């Protein structure tokens, strides 16, 4: 029916004009969702037909918005379950020493069944995420963090019930979104602090600990966060103090630092230099990064909601996640 | 049986973990023939306690010999099944043990194989027989990952020493002192260097067999590790427990012998067993660790103790830490019955288990 | 004796090709000639085969493959235990084999070619066909850079490298085997072959490569190292002196740590320093 091509050009529309559910875990929902959708009304037959379909609208909806990883890491994992249940239903170096055309009949109910289950496990992410906050806060600690992430804000203040820590907040300068992030925590008692970039380094010599959020995982553990976190993980590393990242399993992709240039997301510079400056703004060119690249060697962990691993091992969470034919899209 | 009271004042960073003293043991509330708790654990309790057991692999040997003894011991009630009342029963002495002693990373990794293997077991096969596959299965894990992956790992060790090596050793390891006993056997011709640290003073355990053995030794403590290393060539440790993450637990004085190593350009390696493998990490020492007798730090020197009453003074802390945490950038080797692989590759061991 | 003589047949028809990929044609071809119907047998005949093999050529690619047709050769005894159908389905999957190595050079050059920047300064040591083929695809792709070679003076290769460039339409320049610190600022990235990959991560390569290595961690400058699966060696070196004799011979060899290195380009895909580690474990070679 149209009504499924109403949806997904609603969906490119939104994704591409301006950002659309707040939170990652809303987006890799409504991704989900709409995949689901997709599969169940629409006329196919074989599993090739089906992968060439889903890959087509996933490559509009990347088009649509490159930086939204979200969606690419949805639709590999969809593909991923329809390859894995294929090859359930049709029957490196130590592997080296495929048609999609055979038609089924219940191939349909599984990958629906399969969806679900990975909706199920979307929605657990986060208590599972943040039921480790204990085994890394101590009393009398303190922990620097950067922006705004729920992931992070639900890890924090998940410890504050049964322990007492101070938690400085560096706000971001094109979008100053700690201070949100600041007031939730002082709303539960935790003794929070805000100020400005410039003084990170000038503060991180008490610091113990940082806990941050990103919004995905490249192929060699390293991260694309939001402006501000590379220069934090650089007085990190030059303090050797440990670097946490909490993020689920969707925020992974399976691409290594390849590109050039078009890795952060570029904005009005209405937000660095206003409007109403004056005539310097024919001359003076303004660049609004909003994201950054952190690379891993300054990275110590990263807390999953299958546990903490280092970025060491991230590309066996790449191999375990999504297939080698399907990095492309 | 009652809670384990703590004694002294705790110090302030490590204000979470318990503080015991050996004179106050736990027994002593209890009847002599014990009856809520079995009498080989009450054994093992007090050994663990009074400090007569102390080793990893000693540790976990005579825990699984203790569950032998108690599994043949235990009868089975009526009306319920034994792969569960099994490890009900054993859920308190569990309790005991670690209220006795924080247990270690090879005792959890045990207890957790023997609940699997006890749950693993059917409710149709008769209780003689399962008792005995039980009693088998507990033998051939201590062969297969104690005595023969200690053989696999001195095996593979044997090649990196080398003659004329100087090599340089920390506490007490049965697996360091079993590969370095192999290399002198083998025709190698080294000399080794035995590094101590206060107050448990093991390091001479390895020294004393090293000299039985006939392989020329030298002793110093820790805080001159920076004196002899320019001449050591190979520095030997071992491991208690390998994170997720690479990094290594083991005793306190590995972490500080590994960061000297590298300042002074001196190969590190780590032998550890598969089965000391843990899942769980950790990023440094204070968050989880043990706080051992603080009595320990009292010494005699001159002709009084300087700390002979600590407690006295309320603004007096006595802390003396038991194991620490070393991050994978100051290790170079981990040698296992695997195979020699590096330190970025512990995750990968765990995947095939 | 054939042996030797089949090997420099097949290193001299095309000089390009790699001396593993000739030796593992040459033990295949002799596989053929096999009588014998005893494992023992055909595994002794091959493996001095590769022993004399690795004598007339001291390198680590040579080893490395026969390291890998041997435990090939061991996966398909554990096939049945036969050694009646079994010296067949071997054939056919080393015909395979040797197919599927043949396009590891296209792989990885298709694969690195992406990492290189229109305007950007590429700092290669010594000649090698791979970093060449990387080179040709990225020009190929519409790019332009530059290129500084090291002379390599132990043999003048980095000669024939900057030539085989300058022949390609782009801007070489060598520079002397003293200078690799005083051109590394003007260097955005480091790209080289290595001819050997260590159990831990690390790559056996020419004597100046350790060095440049050094000076690029020194610079924060990204160390990019290209090479083959066929090159993948059990082997642990802790230091300079920890690397095999019969592999240096002026030693013509050294080893690189995984510490400076920042990804690899294989056959297998891009890969880090730690995962060539859990390819050789799943391998158990």
């Amino acid at each position: 029916g149209s009504e499924l091509s109403e949806r997904i050009e609603s969906f490119v529309e939104t994704l591409k004009r301006g950002g659309g559910p707040r939170s990652s875990e809303e987006m890799a929902r409504e991704t989900l969702g709409l995949l689901r959708q997709i599969i169940t009304d629409h006329r196919w037959s074989n599993a090739g037909e089906l992968m060439e379909l889903i890959r087509r609208e996933g490559r509009r909806m990347t088009a649509a918005q490159p930086s939204e990883t979200t969606v690419g890491n949805m639709v590999r994992r969809v593909l991923k379950i329809i390859r894995e249940e294929y090859g359930r239903l049709h029957g490196s170096l130590h592997k080296l020493l495929e048609d999609f055309s055979f038609h089924y009949a219940q191939l349909q109910s599984n990958i629906i069944e399969a969806i679900n289950e990975l909706l199920v496990e979307l929605e657990g992410t986060m208590e599972n995420i943040a039921a480790q906050a204990l085994e890394h806060i101590d009393s009398n600690e303190v922990i620097m963090t950067i922006g705004f992430s729920r992931t992070v804000e639900a890890f924090l203040k998940e410890a504050a019930r049964k322990r007492k820590f101070h938690v400085i907040v560096a706000e971001c300068a094109p979008f100053c979104q700690g201070h949100e992030m600041a007031v939730n925590l002082s709303k539960a008692g935790i003794e929070t602090t805000v100020m400005t970039d410039a003084a990170i380094f000038a503060v991180m010599s008490r610091v113990n600990k940082v806990i941050i959020g990103t919004k995905t995982i490249l192929a060699n553990g390293a991260l694309r966060a939001v402006t501000g976190t590379h220069t934090l993980a650089l007085a990190a590393k030059h303090h050797s103090t440990p670097l946490i990242v909490c993020a689920p399993m969707f925020k992974l992709s399976p691409q290594f630092p390849n590109e050039e240039d078009s890795f952060h997301k570029f904005v009005a510079p209405e937000e660095v230099l206003p409007f109403t400056e004056g005539d310097i703004l024919e001359k003076v060119s303004v660049h609004c990064p909003v994201f950054d690249y952190v690379p891993p060697e300054l990275i110590t962990l990263f807390i999953s909601n299958i546990g903490g691993n280092a970025p060491s091992y991230i590309y066996r969470l790449m191999s375990e996640l999504y297939h080698p034919d399907d990095h492309v899209l | 049986v009652p809670t384990r009271k703590d004694y002294g004042s705790k110090v302030s960073l490590f204000s979470h973990l318990p503080q015991y003293s050996r004179q106050n043991s736990l027994t002593q509330f209890m009847s002599i023939p014990s009856s809520v708790i079995h009498p080989a654990m009450v054994r093992l309790g007090l050994q663990y306690s009074q400090g007569l057991v102390s080793g990893s692999n000693a540790r976990c040997i005579a825990l699984l010999r203790a569950l032998q003894q108690v599994i043949q011991d235990y009868t089975t009630p009526p009306n319920e099944e034994l792969s569960r009342d099994l490890v009900n029963k054993l859920k308190p002495y569990m309790s005991f043990l670690t209220q006795c002693r924080p247990l270690s990373a090879s005792m959890h990794n045990a207890i957790k194989f023997l609940n699997k293997e006890i749950t693993s077991v059917g409710s149709s096969k008769r209780e003689e027989e399962a008792k005995s596959e039980l009693r088998a299965a507990i033998d051939r894990y201590v062969q297969e990952k104690i005595v023969l992956a200690a053989q696999a790992i001195s095996r593979f060790a044997y090649q990196k020493i080398s003659n004329g090596d100087v090599i340089l050793v920390y506490g007490c390891s049965s697996l360091v002192s079993r590969i370095l006993q192999e290399a002198w056997t083998e025709g190698r011709r080294f000399r080794v260097v035995v590094v101590d640290s206060r107050p448990w003073l093991e390091g001479r355990h390895t020294l004393r067999s090293l000299v039985h053995a006939g392989v020329p030794a030298s002793y110093l403590l820790i805080p001159a590790a920076s004196y002899v290393l320019p001449e050591v060539s190979k520095v030997l440790l071992g491991a208690h427990a390998l994170l997720a993450n690479g990094s290594v637990m083991s005793r306190v004085g590995t972490a500080q012998l590994a960061l000297v190593a590298r300042a002074h350009n001196v190969p590190v390696l780590v032998c550890c067993e598969t089965y000391k493998f843990c899942e769980r990490v950790q990023t440094d020492a204070f968050v989880s660790n043990e706080l051992d007798d603080p009595d320990d730090l009292q010494c005699k020197r001159g002709e009084h103790v300087a700390l002979a009453n600590w407690q006295n003074h309320a603004s007096l802390r006595l802390l003396n830490l038991v194991y620490d945490v070393t991050p994978p950038e100051l290790v170079d080797l981990v040698i296992t019955e695997l195979g020699m692989i590096p330190c970025s590759s512990v995750p990968v061991v765990l995947r095939v288990k | 004796k054939e042996l030797i003589e089949y090997f420099k047949s097949q290193m001299k028809e095309d000089p390009d090709m790699a001396s593993a990929v000739a030796a593992i044609r040459t033990l295949l071809e002799f596989l053929k000639r096999d009588k014998g119907e005893t494992i023992q047998g055909l595994r002794a005949n091959l493996t001095s085969a590769i022993e004399t093999l690795c004598g007339v050529d001291s390198s680590v690619a040579v080893s490395s493959g026969g390291e890998l047709f041997l435990r090939f050769i061991s996966l398909a005894s554990l096939e049945y235990s036969d050694y009646s159908k079994c010296k067949k389905i071997m054939i056919e999957r080393g015909e395979l084999f040797l197919r599927r190595i043949s396009l590891s050079r296209n792989k990885i050059a298709d694969l690195c070619h992406t990492f290189i920047k229109d305007g950007a300064t590429i700092l290669t040591h010594a000649y090698s066909r791979v970093v060449l083929r990387v080179l040709e695809a990225a020009v190929a792709a519409k790019k332009r850079f530059s290129v500084y070679v090291t002379e390599s003076q132990p043999d003048l290769s980095g000669k024939k490298m900057a030539k085989a460039l300058c022949h390609l339409n782009v801007p070489v320049t060598v520079v002397l085997d003293a200078a690799v610190g005083y051109i590394m600022e003007k260097a955005d990235l480091v790209i080289v072959g290595a001819e050997g990959v260590v159990e831990n991560g690390g790559i056996i390569n020419k004597i100046g490569t350790n060095q440049m290595a050094v000076c690029a961690k020194a610079q924060n400058k990204p160390f990019y190292v290209v090479a083959e699966s066929f090159k993948f060696v059990r082997l642990f070196p802790l230091n300079q002196q920890d690397v095999p004799d019969k592999f240096k011979y002026h030693p013509w060899v050294d080893y690189t740590a995984p510490s400076l290195i920042t990804l690899l380009f294989t056959d297998l895909g891009v890969l880090t320093p730690s995962a060539v580690s859990d390819e050789l474990i799943k391998l158990y070679l």
